[PDB]
């Protein structure tokens, strides 16, 4: 399998919705 | 039918204002409006173009002075131009035909204006030396394509695709409304006059031109004695003697024969 | 008799000669047609842009390569449809796409300015033109001619190979001459750097020219 | 799997990705960051990022 | 039987005459198109060109070059640029926008 290179990111239940897209 | 790959026609008379305005405002995204007609669902033609002076806001809806345009349309329709405004254009010096955040909002008003207004982008500084960079765009999957016309065109360029159909807007293929009258009129700009075609250049300068190649022919003659001496059938490298002999021969002969021919004709005409 | 059997001899010669004369002109036209196709695609390929240069450092994910560009810093970059990402070793140096970054290809064997220090033509200097320094020649060979020829001897002593050589002393005594003569005989790739070529100007010109 | 997220947040991280260095976390949703050219930028924070820098 | 071959002779004489008749027209047309293309390629290397430093030859037609703007670019070589003049120390001129080596 491929190895992660210290990229972060939280689980799905903790981000996005339309809020982030509208803000950006 | 809900509009498709479609087509846009621009008059040559409209085109030259597109470039002259662009090359006038080399520091700024100068803008203006087009008069034309949504003649049918398959194409739109534009005839005549008027640029309009600077607004400190740059490209925007408020860049349009309602007083100026209304009287400009009023003056134009009086002098025989009753066409409505079918689209707006602005310059993008230094970058290709694509729509920025201000442009998409600016165009979005224009579709909100009547039904299907179209924008035009000109990049007058890279549109140079015979190269032209113009394209038309409209906002909203483009409706059902029924002809390979847009399949013929190059797909949206990367510098425009980075801001391309992900912004749900698309290109419309440019086309030109030039006619036989305009074609020969523009051709007559550079068409040679009789005394111009009968000019004998300069005999001393002709010798300078003759030496400028004959001296080179001495080297390529030596160099021709290199290509023929490496006949071992090695890897391909046309260069040095082979080609450059033939182009220089072409220009040299046509220079001498025409100069002598015109002088010979001059010898016959004038006595 | 001599109409069906006469035309297919007296005029068949003409039609075959015409076929061959047409064949030579067909080849001549095909040359110019391939040439004009070449020139057209030449113009069209003269319409994209250089897309600068970058270096891969990690394939953090498929379609998401970490790269480091020449003037600026580091970015996440995807690759063209060839997308042979696992072929891409870090520090390979690669060619990108112009905008949205993205990657075009892998480029050939890496080094460009750094290539300039490698000695193309070895000097004529030869050990036979150095007098007396034979002992120093052996003391340089033990760190040059011996290890590149006999790592087995180092293993048979079990010791680590020497790392480098410092030629010091008075100016004008042969260290330059010995270096030039060594370039003539080591037959391994010889690269040379003036001490003042380094550090130089703009940040990284010290980093890049050593790394 | 997360193909819905792959269809949303991968698009939010529209390629390419620039790399810089943070210096201030003044807002829980806006930080202030530096980059290669040495410029400084007050920028927004998207919620999927780690709360650590 | 022998009638058919004479008829084929009659067909092929005129067919090949047609062939040559438009092959010469095609020769002239392709000469015109070639000259148009080459005047375009010469127009490429006209005058408003940036200066850079030739770094290395990626392929027979493309190379890495180092611009005086500071950035280095993966750049097409102009075919007429005759190769032996090139060395990693050869100062070169590039098209302003495509950055192509001209
Ligand atoms: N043993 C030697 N045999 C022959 N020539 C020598 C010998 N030692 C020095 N030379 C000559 O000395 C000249 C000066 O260069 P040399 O290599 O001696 O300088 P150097 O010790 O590197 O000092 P610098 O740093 O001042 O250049 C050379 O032309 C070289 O031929
Ligand atoms: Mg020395
Ligand atoms: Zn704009």
């Amino acid at each position: 399998g491929i190895k992660e290179s210290d990229t972060g990111l939280a689980p799905p239940a903790l981000w996005d919705l339309a809020a982030d897209k509208q803000t950006l | 039918a809900v509009d498709t790959a479609e087509q846009v026609y621009i008059s040559s008379l409209a085109l030259l204002k597109m470039l002259k305005h662009g090359r006038a405002g080399v520091p700024m995204e100068v803008m203006g409006l087009m008069l034309g007609e949504f003649v049918d669902d398959y194409t739109v033609r534009v005839i005549d173009v008027f640029a309009m002076p600077q607004s400190g806001t740059g490209v925007s809806v408020e860049a349009v002075d309602p007083v100026f345009q209304a009287k400009m349309l009023d003056m134009l329709k009086q002098t025989g131009r009753p066409e409505m405004v079918v689209g707006w254009y602005h310059s993008h010096p230094g970058f290709g035909c694509w729509l920025s955040g201000v442009d998409i909002n600016t165009q979005q008003s224009f579709e909100a204006l009547s039904e299907r207004a179209v924008a035009v982008v000109v990049d007058p500084i890279q549109s140079v030396k015979g190269k032209v960079v113009i394209d038309a765009f409209r906002l909203i999957h483009e409706p059902r394509q029924t002809t390979s016309n847009l399949g013929h065109l190059n797909k949206p360029s990367i510098q425009a695709l980075i801001h391309g159909l992900n912004r749900h807007y698309y290109s419309i293929t440019i086309n030109y409304r030039k006619n036989e009258l305009e074609q020969k009129m523009l051709l007559n700009l550079h068409k040679k006059s009789w005394m111009e075609g009968l000019t004998l250049q300069d005999y001393s300068e002709h010798c300078k031109h003759n030496e400028s190649v004959v001296k080179e022919m001495l080297e390529l003659a030596k160099n021709y004695n290199k290509a023929v001496e490496e006949e071992d059938k090695m890897t391909p490298e046309k260069q040095d003697p082979k080609r450059h002999l033939e182009e220089h021969v072409d220009v040299l002969m046509t220079s001498n024969i025409v100069q002598c021919l015109a002088a010979m004709l001059d010898t016959v005409v004038f006595k | 008799r001599q109409y069906y059997l006469s035309k297919i001899e007296e005029l068949q010669l003409i039609v075959n000669d015409k076929s061959q004369n047409l064949r030579r002109l067909q080849a001549q036209r095909n040359e110019l047609n391939a040439k004009v196709r070449l020139l057209r695609e030449e113009l069209q390929l003269l319409q994209e842009q250089g897309s600068y240069v970058g270096e891969v450092v990690r394939a953090m994910d498929k379609k998401k390569v970490l790269v480091k560009v020449h003037p600026e810093g580091k970015f996440v970059v995807d690759v063209d449809k060839n997308i042979d990402i696992n072929d891409v070793t870090p520090n390979c140096r690669v060619a990108l796409r112009n905008d949205s970054y993205t990657l075009h290809k892998i480029l050939p064997n890496k080094v460009p300015l750094v290539s300039l220090m490698m000695v193309e033509k070895v000097p004529d200097s030869t050990y036979e033109m150095i007098g007396g320094l034979d002992k120093q020649i052996k003391e340089i060979k033990e760190v040059i001619e011996l290890p590149v020829k006999h790592p087995e001897l180092f293993e048979a002593l079990g010791i680590a190979q020497p790392k480098g050589v410092l030629l010091y002393g008075p100016p004008g005594t042969g260290k330059t001459l010995l270096a030039r003569a060594v370039a003539h005989h080591t037959d391994c790739t010889f690269i040379r750097v003036s001490g003042s070529e380094l550090v130089q100007k703009f940040i990284g010109e010290g980093a890049r020219m050593v790394r | 799997k997360q193909e819905e997220e792959r269809s949303k947040v991968d698009d939010l991280r529209g390629t390419p990705m620039s790399v810089g260095t943070l210096e201030e976390i003044i807002d829980d949703n806006h930080a202030i960051v530096s980059t290669s050219v040495g410029s400084e930028h007050y920028v927004s924070i998207l919620s999927f990022v780690d709360k650590d820098l | 039987d022998l009638y058919s071959r004479y008829k084929k002779l009659q067909q092929e004489l005129e067919f090949l005459e047609v062939q040559e008749e438009y092959i010469k027209d095609e020769q002239k047309n392709l000469k015109k198109e070639f000259l148009h293309a080459q005047e375009e390629v010469k127009r490429i290397q006209s005058i408003p060109l940036v200066i850079g430093q030739f770094l290395e030859a990626v392929d027979q037609n493309t190379a890495i070059v180092g611009s005086t703007t500071g950035s280095n670019y993966y750049v097409r070589i102009l075919s007429t640029i005759d190769r032996e003049l090139l060395k990693p120390n050869a100062s070169v001129a590039l098209h302003k926008h495509s950055n192509a080596l001209v």
